[PDB]
């Protein structure tokens, strides 16, 4: 067991529930935080493997894991949301946008605006 | 009192003194509602004349009701609205304001006589916002709206 | 005195008397908002654990303005969020500023307010209780768990 | 009779909720309903002097307040409206007026014809 | 180090578009929450 | 008449403007100017009893308001300020208030000779 | 009324008493801004004394032009300013209350008889703001300044 919680600053999933395994994305590659583990999150999926049979799916767009000692865990996330609520034809379109914009703008600040949405948007479509 | 109240209804136009605002410098110490006249018509002295005339006494009376309200419960609970026309009111008060000839030995300004033309403009304009960039003292103790303009760039430095 | 100022008093505080009545409603409406978002930043900022003070910019709510001002001089003197901050603490520190920050408090505050307050560059703030109270690994993984759980501290203060 | 009673009972609700119009901002739809219309109708009080109007052109000119045509119209605004459209209405629409006075009501043939004259005047006038 | 730093921006604005991006994508039913959140309500001052 | 010229007016518009803004507002510069001016004339104004002042020592000491050199100095320093300038000019510049005495006005001589000993003695204050 | 506002003419000091000062508490109810004495100046009582004394009445006064917007919303909307003038007010408003002799029976505290040495003395510390962390209550219904600590140590 672990005692789990997962929230964002709007809605909040789970908080200190008995879960199995909870996969995460993060900066580099992607951490299955079982619940033996020793002591910066990514655009992708959270998949939660739960105590009895099924396996929800939730989506991550950025914020940060923790790890304690103890079995004990928090993911953040600013806009945490399942896929029953993404729409796949318009993160397609979002992507074109986000593609588009890249393909002309020559400001240095500007186009880490543009690649960061980008590899926003391809997540999604990744899962989607 | 008896003596003054019999006397409005001999009268064709009243201009009644008030020492609520000579009290706060604001000379002459006309009450701009409560003065009346019979002429104050559209069909006598002109439309433009008249609904600039009740356009002054308008945002004063709406002012009027406000400020006994916004002493206790503060100026920033006001509509953007509101303060603006609580910030034209306190000019409009102020550029009714003005310096006679025979009083200068108590104001200390040279004396002004402004035409009827320059007077409906001035509180047009103010009505309208054009002044609203400009400050408040200003209007205090002028002839004209040009004399206005002047004395804002004189407060500067 | 006399029968016309008693007669302008009461016209006046007739008025106040009704917009009070409807402030303290129009408070109770955002005060039900305000709690049913509450419990799920509250284990949110729990979980996640240079002078800064929050509060808002309308008035008229007893000393919420004043008891995060009284709190900021006692840490300055020792050793702002909301236009009513600079209103009251700015002219006796007005050397040291960073940033200062208008229209807070009407709204409900997001995370989004406190994303633009980390970017531009302790904390005090007024901790809830019930209705009438209230109370004043890599080197570069570090980095980035640093700025996002600066972000959360933020935003566990701007919803308190 | 008709729009007299219905205008009575409208600014009753305005003249409770009226004190805090301007102190308010963050209001509900209930209240904002009744202080825009309430402002809307007090403004339809409004009249010229020497210029008495006769019982049809008066019904018309709260109809039009009562129903809520004029409610997303600018409040200071609404005594310039009227007094072009009263002009209007009477040039044009003379026969409009001669069904109000003889069928003693606006019916629902003079709804839907004074609809339609409003409406269009409103989006023309505010320009 | 980073794609997106370098230029200058920090991580809170890494979080900052790539929430938006989630919220951007949605079916139209859950953007009540999407419209309420997120807001830029602050303003800059300084001097 | 020349220091005091439009004082009686302009401090019945301080006391207006200064009971107006009460509540705690941000204001422009020209408005926080006459605040400013307006309760350090009040200051110069309070005045002990047995102990009249000639014409030209008023002058002196209103000077110093009116002309705007007291305006950067506490509100509650303003006494003291009068007290130390009033003695200081009794003391040695009996010529000037003399000369004011007998002429029965402040002529650009006295007026250069006042700003001078204005200036350097509000430095002197001010540290 | 005719019959008092002729008599104050025929005097050299006024204690005017009040309603609304003694409802509060407050005992003897005198009025500090309504009583007169032509004994009060620098010359006959000394300095010390008369600058107390009209200190003592300026922040009582200052404290009293505020109560239109104290009645309605409160001492807490106030700035810091002028919550610092009211504390300090209100201490004084209790300080100058003093339990009497005759009056035993009514209050149950012991009669007092404060010296004019630690009358001036006790409102000059307060106006200097050296009691500004003690309370209100610590104020009321004691002799000397010295009484205004001990019943404060009391309580905490
Ligand atoms: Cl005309
Ligand atoms: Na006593």
């Amino acid at each position: 067991q672990m005692s789990f919680t997962f929230a964002s600053p709007t809605q909040v999933f789970f908080n200190s529930a008995n879960v199995r395994q909870v996969d995460v994305p993060t900066q580099t590659g992607a951490f299955g935080i079982l619940a033996a583990h020793v002591p910066v999150l990514r655009p992708g999926l959270v998949v939660v493997h739960a105590e009895d049979g099924t396996t929800s799916k939730y989506f991550v767009s950025s914020g940060s894991v923790t790890v304690n000692a103890d079995s004990s865990v928090q993911l953040l996330a600013e806009e945490a949301v399942t896929l029953d609520m993404l729409d796949l034809g318009a993160a397609k379109a979002n992507l074109e946008k986000a593609q588009s914009e890249l393909l002309g703008a020559a400001d240095e600040a500007t186009r880490a605006e543009i690649q960061i949405r980008i590899e926003a948007n391809e997540a999604l479509v990744k899962a989607l | 009192d008896p003596a003054p109240a019999t006397t409005f209804a001999h009268l064709d136009a009243t201009t009644v003194l008030s020492r609520a605002i000579a009290e706060l410098g604001i000379y002459p110490a006309v009450d701009p509602l409560d003065s009346t006249s019979r002429i104050m018509d559209p069909n006598i002295v002109g439309s433009e004349h008249y609904d600039v005339a009740r356009g002054v006494q308008k945002i004063l009376q709406d002012y009027k009701s406000l400020q006994d309200i916004i002493a206790i419960l503060g100026m920033d609970e006001l509509s953007e609205e509101d303060k603006l026309t609580v910030s034209r009111a306190r000019k409009i008060q102020r550029f009714l304001s003005q310096p006679f000839q025979v009083a200068e030995v108590f104001t200390g300004h040279l004396g002004k006589l402004v035409p009827l033309k320059e007077t409906i403009k001035g509180f047009q304009q103010i009505l309208a916002g054009e002044y609203d960039h400009l400050p408040e003292q200003a209007f205090y103790m002028v002839g004209p709206i040009e004399e206005a303009v002047a004395k804002a760039d004189k407060l500067a430095e | 005195a006399t029968l016309k100022d008693i007669t302008r008093r009461l016209k006046s505080i007739k008025n106040i008397q009704k917009i009070t009545k409807s402030m303290k409603m129009v408070a109770a409406a955002k005060y039900a908002r305000a709690e049913r978002e509450l419990k799920p930043a509250r284990v949110y900022g729990v979980g996640s654990l240079l002078i800064i003070g929050v509060s808002s910019d309308r008035g008229l709510c007893g000393a919420i303005h004043s008891s995060v001002a009284k709190q900021m001089k006692s840490e300055a003197a020792n050793l702002g969020v909301g236009d009513k901050i600079r209103s009251i603490l700015h002219r006796t520190h007005s050397d040291q500023f960073l940033v200062t920050f208008k229209e807070v408090g009407r709204r409900p505050p997001t995370f989004g307010d406190a994303s633009v307050i980390a970017l531009e560059l302790s904390i005090i703030f007024n901790r809830f209780r019930s209705v009438i109270s209230y109370k004043t690994i890599d080197a570069d993984v570090l980095r980035n768990y640093q700025e996002y759980s600066l972000a959360n501290i933020i935003y566990y203060s701007l919803k308190e | 009779k008709q729009v007299a009673g219905t205008m009575k009972l409208e600014l009753a609700q305005y003249r409770e909720v009226a004190a805090f119009a301007q102190f308010g901002s963050d209001l509900d739809a209930a209240t904002q309903q009744l202080l825009s219309r309430g402002v809307r109708l007090t403004e339809l009080l409004k009249q010229g002097q020497y210029s008495p109007m006769a019982i049809e052109e008066q019904v018309a000119v709260i109809y039009a307040g009562v129903r809520g045509y004029l409610d997303k119209l600018e409040p200071s605004k609404i005594t310039k409206f009227e007094n072009a459209f009263l002009s209007h209405v009477i040039s044009q629409h003379q026969a409009l007026l001669g069904k109000i006075r003889t069928d003693g009501k606006i019916s629902e043939e003079s709804d839907a014809k004074l609809k339609e004259i409003v409406t269009n005047f409103l989006a023309g006038f505010e320009a | 180090v980073a794609y997106w730093r370098q230029a200058g921006l920090s991580y809170i604005r890494y979080s900052q578009i790539c929430a938006k991006a989630v919220r951007d994508a949605l079916k139209t039913e859950f953007k009540a929450n999407a419209m309420k959140t997120s807001g830029s309500t602050i303003k800059i001052v300084k001097v």
